[PDB]
């Protein structure tokens, strides 16, 4: 048994997004198909549901009109669609596999990522950050790697290599006004900063940008 | 719909340590067939929900038997003997009884140890920000637990608050501990007019505020 | 969807092969169908009847292996209703013939004719077979790893509707126009209960009579049906109006006051926009004064409300039966 | 829950001739297979589940059992049978709000009381006749003819009170205090109060009055008994 | 006429299934309160008992396989064996019959029938206390009496067209 879902889609607000779940290694037509929306910030919200082999459909209260589903039975597949897309149905939607009343969700899908914003493919604006003039120096220092100005995601910040794999925190992105931005931080000892050789090696896998810019001590 | 809710909304616990989650109905799922569909499904971070228990009582075919779940009417307990590390995520309720099916709030469980004081460190701008026409102002909270965390600006003895990003990350794994990456952003004549920056943490491990400033006229 | 059609199946046999000349030149013979391979056609959408043929008549043999085989049947096929515009309502059902274990590669089926035979049609004097022609379809089925050809037939019956209309639409449309014969009924007569329970029950006995023969499906709602439902809805607002109506014209000072708002309204404001002009009259007796005024009174509430509903009647039977005919 | 009902009908699969010793059944797959199903338009599938069951006891027993569970759609039902029904039950009411001098009171809650009896004899013909449970909507119309024929006795009672004069009948001065004095204060009446025979004719409006509140609570209440359903 | 199973001793056993039409007197006298005793009378054809003798395999019916009807519950199923001789032929035959008494569950008609018919003999002698000035005594009395009918009638198309009971 095995359900996969399409990959990340990325729209203007305004327009309408069709989200495939295929299933295979069992009776796909007579199961029905569970659409779950979990918006990033917390919650998961059961859009509906379709049974392939007929055309039934239920759609949550919330959910009704904004989401329609459409069943290919030719091709093991069902179809939501999603219309007039706006920023709050920015989220992660999961297909699974139920039958009422007998054997539960227990195969889902991997999780098809939507955005919508009117913004462009902005490659980075990566602005390294280092310690500030008055600073003191202690045994054990955090460094810092800013960026900003980037769009669509993710961003795989790192050092060099995996040059130091602990101590790393790469805090989640935001939008500030209108393009994510994110910050990292890393823990090394002073006494080894002037020495050792540490970059951040920032990458934007969708604007092919692999930039490694170090903080040259202050 | 049949509201669902889940307490507490956290539920911190260490490890080896039995943990109990609440599920509340707002009416008797109970079923004319002689069972009440409830199913417990968790979630780790980055992934598809996984099931764990159906029918209240049953699990799920390959999890292990710590897991335990009970209840009846609409008061419906989990219950975990020793959680370890792979428990860690977000647990959701879900009623198969009543049409149309609804998901719980989510419980995210977390884990508690020995508090720890946070780490907060300051940065300015940078020369290309400068060249842009604006300011980039952010301090670090890195290493701190629990989650009684609180951040405050104060500019020049002023207090700043609009314009002021908030930024966290989830407890960590290697040391189980959180962050925050609050910042906020200034313009150029905003920039070099007020002559102190400053941001404050208040946290349980210290009830005095700590104070973390930079001068601009340095 | 009952019918009596004859299959007409031909088909090439190698091994029924002969030269007449041997034979006394007997170029063709009527054979018994049982002893022969035929072509196991079944009727996929079958519902409380036979798959297959099973009368197995006589099949008639040629001397270059052809062979023609006509076998009658009584074929009860589903076919989904549609029933908005009942009696007028035209029905699309269907028969699907195809072969039930050889898949395409060892039968195909060839369209004979792209159109049902209707020579010797039985005209039956309640449906006109406006159109029905067998259409080719080939598809694959999960059971199996081969194409499955077949033909689907496509009956488009219409209903001739003049025996449903005549017992059904002039009643119900008899009955309506009773409607709001209620609010011109005077409330003296001591009958406007009688007319508009009588309506109402009329109505709801029609609604039963056309629920029996229409399916009891939840895709569509006949328009007959919404038409009765809604002036069903509307005779029992009727009876309300009517109980209220009728409690207002049996006040008096004794039972009731008038309050003076109503006085104002009802006898000065409402009176004129409806051009109806109360007399000049003066009478000494002030009970009889104040009886009278809470008749009047009774008389203007039932001729705002006539008005109301037959604008509402005439509006609603324009708004909902011209937009189908169009 | 007529007609909001769901149906578990199962098909059992067996063997008439040899036993468990002689063939084995198996499922190729739990579920029975919708890959070309028609759907129906009045019945809803929800789930076909397929189990092979065995009897411990005897061994010899083998079958495979399918639950179809159904669930009716609604509508067609939902309009030509709950919406009449409902229509004809707010009508029980009204008699209490209908002038004893109309005459037509009678008229009125005996036409409610066929109308509910004929709808409850339909429902009667269209569920099945098995004694084990009764569809809400029929216990619904049941409760409401009982109401009805209630309302039919206190209209006979209010209008023999209303048709009395004092030269055949002599009120007795507790009827006085309670149905001109205590009675229609309660009830916000309040008499005008500005002869013995309109005296009558008010105390058998004020038992109307109090009849038509105890209508109203009760059937308000009714809902009770009707909103379950859905 | 499913297969026999055979064993190697030479019994022979035969469960072929039966859907029979047997005709029962009915007695309506407490209906819808009654209880049936329909029986179903078996025997061999032409063998006589001289070629033929039917034993009980067991008295009572089997119903491990029944399905519950949900309006009748069989309150008694006995076979009885009762052997008589036919003015056609000279040979005594023996035979089986079993008596089935079922009883009603009487909550449907109960609800359907007796309840109405109640409510409407309670208004029996309303029309005499009624008041003359109404106008109304004689709708009253026409709409029970009219009402009766129809519930006469109705029940008449239910019980059986007999003179007996
Ligand atoms: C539809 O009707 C069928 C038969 O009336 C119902 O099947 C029965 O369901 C119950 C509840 O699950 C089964 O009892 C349970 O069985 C399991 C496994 O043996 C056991 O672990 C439980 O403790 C409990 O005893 C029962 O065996 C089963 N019987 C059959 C013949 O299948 C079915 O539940 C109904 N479904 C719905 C949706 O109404
Ligand atoms: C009748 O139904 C068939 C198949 O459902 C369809 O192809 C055809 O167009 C229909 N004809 C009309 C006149 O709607
Ligand atoms: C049923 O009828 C048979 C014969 O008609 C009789 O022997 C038996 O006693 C009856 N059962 C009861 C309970 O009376
Ligand atoms: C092989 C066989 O018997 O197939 C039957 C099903 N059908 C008609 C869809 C092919
Ligand atoms: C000999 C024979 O066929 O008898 C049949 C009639 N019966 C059942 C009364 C004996």
């Amino acid at each position: 048994v095995q359900l996969q879902q399409s990959g990340a889609e990325v729209m203007k607000p305004g327009a309408s997004v069709k989200i495939s779940c295929k299933g295979t290694g069992y009776t796909f037509s007579s199961y029905w198909i569970e659409w779950v929306k979990q918006r990033p910030g917390h919650g998961l919200e059961r859009i509906g549901e379709i049974l392939p082999g007929s055309g039934s459909t239920n759609y949550n209260e919330k959910f009704r009109g904004k989401a329609t589903f459409t069943a290919d039975k030719s091709s093991k597949t069902a179809y939501m669609q999603l219309s007039s897309l706006t920023s709050e149905d920015s989220a992660v939607y999961y297909c699974a596999r139920y039958l009422p009343y007998y054997y539960a969700m227990d195969y889902w899908g991997q999780g098809t990522s939507v955005t919508v914003s009117s913004a462009k493919t902005t490659p980075p604006s990566v602005y390294p950050l280092a310690p500030g003039s008055a600073a003191q120096t202690n045994s054990m220092v955090t460094l810092g790697c800013l960026v900003k100005g980037y769009f669509p995601e993710p961003v795989t910040v790192t050092w060099n290599s995996g040059s130091l794999s602990s101590g790393v925190h790469t805090f989640p992105a935001v939008l500030q006004s209108d393009l994510y931005t994110l910050s990292s931080s890393v823990t090394v000892p002073s006494s080894t900063w002037p020495s050792e050789t540490v970059t951040c090696n920032v990458a934007h896998p969708a604007s092919s940008t692999k930039v490694d810019k170090k903080i040259v001590p202050r | 719909d049949v509201l669902m809710t889940q307490t507490p909304l956290s539920l911190p616990v260490s490890l080896g340590d039995q943990a109990s989650i609440s599920c509340r109905s707002s009416q008797s799922i109970v079923h004319s067939n002689g069972n009440t569909y409830l199913e417990w499904y968790l979630q780790k971070p980055g992934q598809s929900p996984k099931l764990l228990i159906y029918k209240v009582s049953n699990r799920f075919s390959g999890v292990p038997d710590r897991f335990s779940g009970s209840g009846s009417g609409t008061d419906f307990t989990l219950k975990i003997s020793r959680v370890e590390a792979e428990d860690l995520g977000v647990y959701y309720c879900f009623q198969g009884s009543h049409v149309p099916w609804t998901f719980g709030g989510g419980t995210k469980l977390e884990i508690k140890r020995a508090d720890a004081a946070p780490t907060v460190s300051i940065f300015p701008p940078s020369s290309e920000q400068l060249t842009s026409g604006g300011a980039s102002v952010v301090c670090f909270l890195n290493n701190f637990y629990p989650k009684d965390i609180n951040v405050k600006w104060k500019i020049d003895g002023s207090e700043r608050q609009n314009g002021v990003l908030n930024s966290w990350t989830d407890q960590d794994s290697k040391d189980s501990t959180y962050s925050m990456s609050s910042t906020l952003t200034l313009t150029k004549d905003e920039y070099e007019r007020h002559n102190s920056y400053t941001c404050e943490a208040t946290h349980k491990t210290s009830t005095s505020p700590i104070v973390k400033s930079f001068n601009r006229n340095e | 969807m009952t019918t009596n059609v004859w299959v007409k199946q031909e088909w090439h046999d190698y091994k029924l092969r002969w030269d007449p000349a041997d034979y006394e030149n007997v170029t063709s013979i009527r054979i018994p169908s049982e002893l022969i391979w035929r072509p196991d056609i079944v009727l996929y959408n079958n519902a409380d009847g036979d798959f297959a043929v099973t009368h197995l008549t006589k099949a008639h043999l040629f001397h270059d292996g052809r062979v023609q085989w006509t076998p009658p049947a009584i074929y009860k096929s589903s076919c989904s209703i549609d029933v908005t515009f009942f009696p007028f309502d035209q029905q699309n059902c269907t028969m699907k013939f195809g072969s039930w274990t050889y898949d395409k590669a060892k039968i195909d089926l060839v369209n004979m004719h792209s159109r049902v035979d209707q020579l010797d049609f039985w005209e039956s004097g309640e449906w006109v077979i406006v159109d029905a022609v067998g259409t080719y379809n080939t598809r694959k089925y999960e059971c199996c790893a081969e194409i499955y050809p077949d033909i689907t037939y496509a009956f488009v019956i219409r209903r001739l509707p003049l025996f449903y209309t005549i017992n059904l639409i002039i009643p119900c449309l008899l009955i309506s126009c009773l409607t709001v014969l209620v609010f011109y009924l005077p409330s003296e007569c001591g009958e406007k209960i009688t007319l508009c329970i009588s309506v109402l029950l009329s109505l709801t006995v029609f609604l039963l009579l056309i629920t029996e023969i229409i399916p009891s499906t939840s895709l569509v709602i006949p328009l007959i049906g919404e038409y009765l439902l809604f002036t069903m809805i509307f005779v029992t607002l009727s009876i309300v109006i009517t109980v209220f109506v009728l409690n207002v014209h049996h006040r008096s000072p004794r039972t009731h006051t008038m309050p003076t708002w109503v006085r104002r309204v009802f006898l000065d404001i409402v009176p004129r926009l409806l051009l109806m002009k109360r007399p000049s009259v003066v009478d000494t007796d002030f009970e009889r004064s104040v009886k009278e005024d809470w008749k009047y009174v009774a008389m203007v509430i039932d001729r705002i409300f006539l008005w109301m509903f037959i604008i509402v009647c005439l509006l609603g039977t324009v708004g909902l039966f011209l937009p189908p005919w169009l | 829950h007529f007609p909001f009902d769901q149906q578990n009908c199962t098909m059992k699969f067996r063997s008439w001739t040899y036993d468990r010793t002689e063939i084995d059944l198996v499922l190729k797959s739990e579920v029975a297979s919708l890959d070309d199903f028609t759907p129906s338009g009045e019945w809803d599938i929800v789930a076909l589940p397929g189990r092979r069951n065995e009897n411990p006891d005897d061994s010899t027993y083998v079958d495979i059992t399918y639950d179809f569970i159904i669930r009716r759609k609604p509508l067609f039902y939902t309009i030509n049978l709950i919406i009449p029904c409902v229509l004809i039950t707010s009508l029980a009411i009204l008699v209490f709000y209908l002038p004893s001098d109309c005459g037509e009171k009678m008229t009125l809650c005996i036409s409610v009381l066929l109308a509910l009896t004929v709808f409850l004899l339909l429902i009667s013909k269209i569920v099945p006749p098995t004694s084990l449970d009764v569809p809400l909507v029929g216990k619904y119309l049941m409760f409401t003819m009982v109401l009805v024929t209630f309302s039919i006795v206190t209209s006979v009672c209010v209008l023999n009170v209303h048709h009395r004069s004092p030269t055949t009948h002599t009120m007795a001065p507790w009827v006085k205090v309670v149905f001109l004095e205590k009675l229609p204060a309660l009830l916000f009446m309040q008499q005008p109060r500005h002869s013995v025979s309109e005296d009558w004719k008010y105390v058998a409006m004020v038992i109307d009055r109090l009849f038509l509140w105890i209508f109203v609570f009760v059937c308000v209440f009714g809902t009770i008994g009707m909103f379950l359903q859905p």
